[PDB]
């Protein structure tokens, strides 16, 4: 896992939490894009954000993303019960011979 | 709608081969490249392989290069992953994803359901 | 900088750079080209 | 020999656009930057804009920034100056000059014939 | 007009006259060069002196100039009939955002 | 597992040619560039040549340029080094190495066994 | 041998040793990467360290490296009887037309 | 070994064009830029032009810009120089040299035999 | 000829002579390199010294070079009969649009 | 003269299929690719699909992929569009355009008359 | 609509109006050509300008086009009563899987 | 000796048809493609049409497509050109040429004598 | 006439003349070959040069040609009286739907 | 003869000799196969190598061949008395209308 993420984050419903994905000068500091994924506990991963700001049709307005320098962040506003899932960041690493490199994965827990 | 459905999983003793497949529907199969991604139980995701839309270029991860083989057949809209000499570390759930490219990095817009491959003795 | 040299700069290495990546680029578009 | 020819001037009412050009021949256009300068009737010279050889860097005078746009096409050896929302104060004879740098400041070795632009109602 | 020049100079044919160019601590006295241009009544300005002492091939040996401190001047010897023109001194001002700054311009009159 | 096996060495009188080869297995040959490195008996390592993955660019050391020629055939996973006008100081053990690149400089991750080429009379 | 290495070093078992590799302002001082190789007496060279700090899977934690200024050093701790080998440093030199430049090679002997 | 051979000289009246060629052998032509240097009889050396390895970049001296043209053909290992509107001042011996760069300035490692161009009436 | 050289220097066989090459603040005083070429009477120039100290394989150890400040010098020790040729110092000038600039040239005549 | 005439429109309830056509005359049909473009009432134009001259390659818009099918019959000079699983948002006027390619992008020189497809209940 | 156009532009007969079609780094700033179409109120679109400067045979000399950077413009000189129509710009966007991308469309109203 | 002889010219009122032919001898007609090239009086050459060696492919200029038709009969070694709806702008001298292809472009390697087609009222 | 040519070129017998044919980046600058034809006043065109350098059996050694960049040139050395003819350059333009594109045609008159 | 062969090659019995065949980008560099023939002084040609590596039944193991880039080579090891024969390289040229193109023909003489 070249990209570094906090193993777990938490928040109460209705407030905002942020998930960070810290990279290096070869993956994120080299100007490559950052994409985010969502995986529900029993299903396959689902695309959430691409191009560091864009979201597909099914994704609501609550999910938003950004990047700056060697770091990226996924901000979720208005926590809900269905946000209990793993969030992965994905980019490209210049030093390897692979198309994608993933982050560690963050478990977002709501304090219901 | 885009539908990716895989098969071919199961339980296999270490040291021998096994073949996976990912049947497709809802899009033109020959216009897109495909990825393979796996997830060890309780762990994160890992990129495995990619194939070009025509099959001219294949790229593999360092840990699986020389053992795994990715291929496609544009007449049946199916994608294959030939696994040879499986190790205990190869037990995971394998997904087939559809390739997309935005500016400077690629992503997977549509994923499959997942199939489970267990290597044990 | 308004006062930089606004011209192409000679006295630069005119030979090929051997310090380059000789491997293929896996970060290339893998899909068919509609254009 | 350096040949710098300009065209595109005329009489234009205030509040709208007008486009000028400076054709070049006799030297490699892509290796040198270019300048635009203007001279009001009965006045001196006043620097307007500079564009780098590759077009990456564009600089303007404070009185013309946000309204004047400078561009070049290296495949046609022609320099462009796009003027929008012209004012009565913009009536001047415009010249194009080839940039040159000696030690710490710049100068123009060769200059164009020049064209006159009239903004009045 | 950050560079100051006399409005008009005159002298008898065959004598020596000088065209001064006064600046400040940001344009001439800051370490930048001074270039001179000669503009005929019916044509675009033509390069006269660059590098504070150097002249192109077209310029004759009569023209010369020098700089010191915050002041620069152009020296003309042996005034001729065709020497009647407007002379501008050019430098770069540190306090602006423009490559060139021009003086007021001095008109040279030959009392032939 | 990456396997690099060289062959084609022996003893040859000076002034004539000899051809080396390096057969590969265990990885996608057409995705990687290759290197040749030689070591004189009792001396250090010396870089000789590199060939791109597609064969578009070739580079040689100053001491061997014009006499050596590197080539590859991606359809049989073989790398070649054609040595012409062999001289006495060309006696060394030659290795084929797989190219790699980290940030601003390249290295070799996998090497071959090496064959002895002796030039004497 | 554009990179300068001492010809031989020695150390008692269980002690730490340092192997240097001094370059210039064109190869190491220019910011290029330094890699290290290990060659046992009867086999081909094997990659030891790349990226000035990284090591492959087979390389144990005893070997470590760094760089600073124009010098790069390889440190070995817990020296064993199987560490008798030749150690080469590799970089890229801007002044030549070759991809790699090697050092002279240092022979390390463990005083059994 | 590096051999540069020049041909195409002779006597030509002023006002018209003559073409020169510098055939190359002993190295990879596409990997290096080249130079042209001339020496009038009894005078010193003067730099004329430089061309990049791929031909993307071209430079000329002030006294010959707009009249001379430098070009290369990488498939025949031959360098060209098209000089139009020759004058009397162009009478010299023209050399083709291989480009090299050390730290901050360039030099020519290998030079050709040279050819003589005579322009007279 | 922005680089100034003495037109002719001479010496007896076996003695030491020095050849100077004076430049300006833009070519040698700006830190650019100085190279030397040797031209026999009937052949093309050949490279003598590059990098201000370095010599090719064919060049014997008699020739040596160094630079300091704005001037560069070529030193010849043990003059021989075959050293008679023309020597040019080559550099790069910031103020022009040329890759190379050459000096006036010096002729070595051995008083034998 | 180039003539493109379309038919096959009408009214269709949502959820079922419809087939359009575009008959051609005045040019060699088998030499050109074709496009389909639609315009919702009061809205702008939207690209739908392309087919190659030989029918080997098909490309579709993201909103119609998997449902619409484009085909051609070179022996009848006819272009087809098989529209399946029609929805309400598929109500628009459909045009057939002849493909042209200029430098780096394509356009349509000749257009059809257009046919109206209304999906309603 | 990845390309942005003003929703409407108006002008009295006889003068010149401009229709702008701004893009981004992926379609117009990536070097792809820009084409223009005209659609009269009750008819199909008709090609107006291709290659950013060229026009077909039927189009008069009044219409001209140009592009610079990430923007393109359409200049209509001498408005007539028959120029009332919608004008669309077309390019290719690298971020999608479509041959063409259209602009929003600008309706031109002639103030008769 | 390759011989191409043409016939079928004359004077025709505008709006009706005319048929040209180019009888051939001295080579294998069925192994080669053919061209038609016309030259208006006092003007330059203009390419008109091409036909493949088996007649499978035809290409036309933009100014004559839909009106002209090129065909061949391999059993009689004759090339035809059917011109319909003739206009005044079509008055020229028509040449039949034998196709040849070198590296990346084609040329005409033997030409016919030419025939004059006059359209007037 | 995408390829433009000088409308006329003249020269005295025994000397060398040049006919140029310059195009754009789509026909000659795109790497397509240039071929030359000669049309005597009363007959059909005859092939002169193909492949930018090659000539048929009947064409004498006097004619030669070459191309560089986006221009192609035909060199005729030692004019005769029978060299009076129209010369056309032919290539392929990527932006059209035709096999050949011809130049304007240059008439050569020998000043006998 | 579009394929270039050395007119003659010689060697002492028992040693290794090589006959080369250099083509262009249209015949060998385009990917077409190279075949070799052997003609004794008084008989018709006999096939020697086809497919650039393969040999018929009667041909012994001494003869071998290969190709790379724009050139191909025929290697003979262990010269004997009977190997005095003419060797021809054959390929296909894209620029002609013929099935085969031959080389010049190399006569091999063993110094017996």
């Amino acid at each position: 896992s070249v990209l570094t993420q906090p193993p777990s984050v938490s928040g109460a419903p209705g407030q905002t939490v942020t998930i960070s994905c810290t990279g290096g000068s070869s993956n994120i500091g080299a100007g490559y894009d950052v994409h985010w994924y969502q995986q529900l506990p029993g299903t396959a991963p689902k695309l959430l954000i691409y191009g560091n700001i864009n979201r597909p049709s099914g994704v609501p307005d609550r999910f938003s993303g950004s990047k700056s320098g060697t770091s990226a962040s996924l901000a979720i506003t208005g926590l809900q019960a269905e946000d209990e899932a793993d969030y992965y960041c994905q980019s490209y690493d210049r030093r390897l011979s692979g198309s994608w490199v993933f982050g560690g994965g963050t478990k977002l827990t709501v304090l219901g | 709608q885009v539908q990716l459905v895989e098969s071919g999983g199961g339980v296999v003793p270490p040291g021998r081969s096994l073949r996976l497949s990912c049947a497709t529907s809802g899009f033109t199969f020959s216009n897109y490249g495909m990825h393979w991604v796996r997830q060890a139980p309780g762990k994160g995701l890992e990129w495995v392989a990619i194939i070009w839309y025509d099959g001219s270029r294949n790229f593999y991860a360092a840990s699986v290069e020389g053992r795994f083989t990715i291929s496609r057949d544009n007449s049946k809209n199916t994608l294959y992953l030939q696994m040879n000499s499986l190790r205990v570390e190869d037990t995971a759930v394998y997904y087939c994803a559809r390739a997309a490219y935005y500016d400077t990095s690629g992503y997977g817009d549509y994923w499959g359901q997942g199939t489970l491959v267990t290597v044990s003795s | 900088d308004p006062n930089a040299n606004p011209n192409v700069d000679p006295n630069a290495n005119p030979n090929v750079d051997p310090n380059a990546n000789p491997n293929v680029d896996p970060n290339a578009n893998p899909n068919a080209n509609p254009n």
